[PDB]
RNA sequence: GCCGUAGACGGUGAGAGCCCGGUACGUGAAAACCCGACGUCUGUCUUGAUGGUGUUCCCGAGUAGCAGCGGGCCCGUGGAAUCUGCUGUGAAUCUGCCGGGACCACCCGGUAAGCCUGAAUACUUCCCAGUGACCGAUAGCGGAUUAGUACCGUGAGGGAAUGGUGAAAAGUACCCCGGGAGGGGAGUGAAAGAGUACCUGAAACCGUGCGCUUACAAUCCGUCAGAGCCCUCGACGUGUCGUGGGGUGAUGGCGUGCCUUUUGAAGAAUGAGCCUGCGAGUCAGGGACAUGUCGCGAGGUUAACCCGGGUGGGGUAGCCGCAGCGAAAGCGAGUCUGAAUAGGGCGUAUCCACACAAGAGUGUGUGGUGUAGUGGUGUGUUCUGGACCCGAAGCGGAGUG
RNA sequence: AAGUCCAAGAGUGCGGCAGUGAGACGGCGGGGGAUAAGCUCCGUGCGUCGAGAGGGAAACAGCCCAGAUCGCCGGCUAAG
RNA sequence: GGCAGCCAACGUGUUGGCUGGGUAGGGGAGCGUCCUGCAUCCGGUGAAGCCGCCGAGUGAUCGAGUGGUGGAGGGUGUGGG
């Protein structure tokens, strides 16, 4: 059970949080994590691509000329695929790419991602992002700079904390998310996972209860 | 994702057309005719790489026979005599001696004649 | 669209506890007078579908 | 640390798709169909045998009817009960579905396959003769619902 | 250096958070309309409710029911229930009547032949705001350009082609040749190898110049040897060799195009004038079988739907596995046939050891070891769909002549 | 009973995916035909072509020699 | 002398023995094109495209080798379509 110390914007250390082994010390599974992230991106993609087949191309309902005698190739429609302006034989149609991966697979992949982060000591707990009631990207940037020097950092902030969300929203490499919506893609995208304390306890309680 | 075939197609087209330079007529200008002539040309090259060894050996045998008869011996008897005397020179270098070193060729003729049997038509 | 099972195949063939496909024998409905009882007795009951028909029978039964 | 570019599929996971009719190198100008015919263009139905009486039509239909009023039971053997209840005790349908031995809301009949060596108080919809004797011999009651 | 509740997206002379329109975040309605709220106003109950006791009347008529002929139901007339159209016949008001798959009895349910009713559901001509592992001018709508236009048809109707100078026209003043067109100077411009025939500018095709070769010669037009001439890279002397490289080739050997389709084609069988673009095994479904790989595992897994600006979290209804045999009642590690402990069929995952029998092929009993499925996803086939692509003569419906 | 046995890439069982189901000539045994056909129908642990290049038969799918992984301006042979 | 397939021997990838014509067809492994997640690099001191030279690989092909023309976007690795 690895420990994590809580920091404050003032720079002091509030307390410690105990990361459960069952959540932050599972062995990573590269193939499983790859399957889950690929499924997430497939669900993300929208397949609003379309082409008109030989049927829905306008016109072309008449035989252009006689079957015999003209000395030309036989044609049955001026919209046949081989015609310029004709329909498309096997073209894109709108389709849904999302797949149904089991909840156990999803949860195990998330546990593996967060466990790797914990193993390489990249999880940070914070009592609050900026001093309350007013957003300040300057204050948030300074605090996050003292926290981690890496480029892309994930911030796990509760739904009701507007000050922290608005404060770290505009930073280039920073991604702000809710503890309920933690997902493998975001966790693996980030270099560091900065938890608010209440978000950490909410996640731990929800997953261990 | 609509893909344009231009780059992929022109690759092979340029390769074949460059390989077909110096051909006569349509075979050096048009990709399809050049392709057909390339099929035939590589078939011919593969066949003549095998047949060239035989052609050169035929040339060597002709020169060896000419020189040997100049030395008053026939090719078949000279070859039998050289085989008997244990000389391991091959026909390429025998023709080289014939053209370049007539005295050495005569010495080899004499060795072969000496190693030949007394009567070549004897049943032994 | 779901796949539809062949009605005649369903009515003609059944499966055993291990997966053997089982059929009935022909030449038994009528004209039974001139058939001896020995030939009648080998024509009833069930027999396993021969290995040649296994694939097509399975196809018809499943879909 | 594991990043997004370090994720690879398991070996043997993904197999390259067979693209057909793309030159004489792989599967050209016919796509594995051979020369002309019916199969060269469309397909052949499974129930078709060339014109003769098909196999599904030249055999008698299986005898009998279905009896939609059939009472079907979900069965559990005394061996499984012995394995799952080492300490004995009362055994009803609720705990029989709790230990994952029968389906949730079905009718249970108990069959006497294995060996019963524990004191157990079984309640079920129906019992077989062997199961009832085997339960009784170990000092248990076969209470029938 | 600075801002950041603003690092969305575009423009501006080439990749701009700090130049511009903007963006986050706030503000704004005279009038019209649309929502609500409180009222005038309208209606209704207040000559009013209750818990009880015993009998007559009423409870939807050309209706229900029945018969004939049909329709529709999983049900193709079948034993044909329920619903319903036309033609006949034609009842009772509650111990009545209708349904419980012919029908009858009993029990159960309901109360037809009167009428209204929101939400959950379906769709987008049109308006606003957005998005794309969608197209980028032979694509994408037929239509980025005069587009239902030009053109074709008597008519119904059919139905195109055509985008890009430059950062800015700064679009070449003036002179010369020329009737003009077009050009040469001179100027603009970073570029005129950007000159309104204009970004880039490929191939077919058509020229001009240079090098080698060709007018005694029977050539699927090449290939392998190869003299001579020419051009280069090195070493050395005045031109001669090399681990060389290129271009042409006098002359010698060998040599019957490509594809389809065939017993067999160079074939005097089929297709192709040439180039450049375009043009054929795809997708959907918890579909079926098989085979990889990943999760869980005697279990696996959710569908609809609910809550999240997301890919996340819930959701046990179902499905598959877990016992089989039998037409079925049923019985169950057995079961069916059968009068049979008498044989056979199917089944008890499979193996090992030990006994008992038999050498009619091995069987029967005791012990152990113990049983593997299911859900995602890649691949190959398959089913239903136009289903790898192209092609008839012809058949229907509605219209135009 | 042996042989081959770092191979025939042999047999048998099950399963996934097929194509084929128009053959030709040559040698032997036959039918039909006139003991004609480059005819037609069969048999053949017979062959080759089909699906097979190289050498010979002047040229010449089916005859004879011989089964082409590639290179060599090495040698020995087969039919001829 | 070079390559490949099957198998054996010994070892932490070499040696050896056999084998390597092929249509319909079955199986295995790859080149090139575009669009993308992620990570890196090049580009008005000149990207792509096109035309050459000099070369390279067993094949589809390659040139983060170089000239010309051109004027604004590309390359690479590892996955997805």
């Amino acid at each position: 059970t690895l420990k994590v110390d809580v920091k404050t914007p003032a720079g002091k250390t509030d307390g410690s949080v105990e990361l459960p082994a069952e959540l932050f010390d599972v062995e990573p599974n590269i193939a499983l994590m790859h399957q889950v992230v690929t499924a997430q991106l497939a669900a993300k993609r929208q397949g609003t691509h379309s082409t008109k087949t030989r049927g829905e191309v306008s016109g072309g309902g008449k035989k252009p000329y006689r079957q015999k005698g003209t000395g030309r190739a036989r044609q049955g429609s001026t919209r046949a695929p081989q015609f310029t302006g004709g329909g498309t034989v096997h073209g894109p149609k709108p389709r849904d790419y999302s797949q149904r991966t089991p909840k156990k697979m999803i949860a195990a992949a998330l546990r593996g991602a967060l466990s790797d982060r914990a193993r390489n000591d990249r999880i940070h707990a914070v009592t609050e992002l900026v001093e309350g009631q007013t957003p300040s990207t300057k204050s948030a940037k300074t605090f996050l700079g003292t926290l981690t020097e890496n480029k892309k950092v994930l911030v796990v902030i509760g739904r009701t904390d507007e000050v922290g969300a608005k404060s770290v929203r505009n930073l280039p490499g920073v991604h702000v998310i809710s503890p309920d919506q933690l997902n493998t893609y975001d966790v693996l995208n980030a270099d560091d996972v900065v938890f608010s304390v209440e978000a950490l306890n909410a996640y731990i309680s929800a997953n261990s209860k | 994702a609509r893909v344009k075939r231009a780059l992929n197609a022109q690759k092979k087209r340029r390769t074949v057309l460059k390989a077909s330079k110096g051909y006569r007529g349509q075979r050096s200008r048009l990709y399809r005719k050049a392709k057909e002539q390339q099929l035939h040309s590589l078939t011919y090259a593969y066949r003549d790489r095998r047949a060239r060894k035989g052609e050169f050996r035929k040339l060597w045998i002709s020169r060896i026979n000419a020189a040997a008869r100049a030395n008053d011996i026939t090719y078949n008897r000279l070859i039998q005599g050289l085989k008997a005397a244990g000389v391991e020179v091959d026909r390429k270098n025998l023709a080289e001696l014939a053209v370049s070193d007539p005295a050495a060729f005569t010495a080899l003729v004499d060795v072969a004649r000496a190693a030949l049997p007394e009567d070549v038509n004897a049943p032994s | 669209p779901k796949a539809k099972t062949h009605s005649g195949a369903s009515k003609r063939f059944r499966r055993t506890g291990t997966g053997k496909i089982v059929r009935q024998k022909a030449n038994r409905r009528h004209l039974l007078e001139h058939k001896p009882t020995k030939r009648t007795r080998r024509l009833d009951g069930r027999t396993t579908v021969s290995a040649a028909d296994n694939s097509r029978i399975n196809k018809l039964l499943n879909g | 640390v594991i990043k997004l570019h370090d994720l690879k599929p398991a070996p043997g996971e993904k197999k390259a798709k067979t693209r057909v009719g793309r030159g004489e190198g792989s599967k050209g100008k016919t796509a594995g169909r051979g020369t002309k015919g019916t199969k060269a263009r469309k397909n052949v139905p499974v129930m078709f045998e060339g014109g003769q009486m098909p196999i599904h039509m030249r055999l008698p239909k299986l005898k009998g009817f279905k009896n939609r009023f059939r009472t079907e039971y979900q069965v559990v053997n005394v061996g499984d009960i012995n394995k799952a209840f080492p300490q004995g005790g009362t055994v009803g349908v609720d705990e029989l579905v709790a230990k994952g031995l029968v389906r949730k809301n079905s009718l249970v009949k108990v069959l006497g396959d294995g060996k019963l060596t524990v004191k157990v108080d079984v309640t079920a919809n129906k019992f077989s003769g062997s199961a009832r004797e085997a339960i009784t011999a170990a000092g248990g009651s076969a209470t029938e619902l």
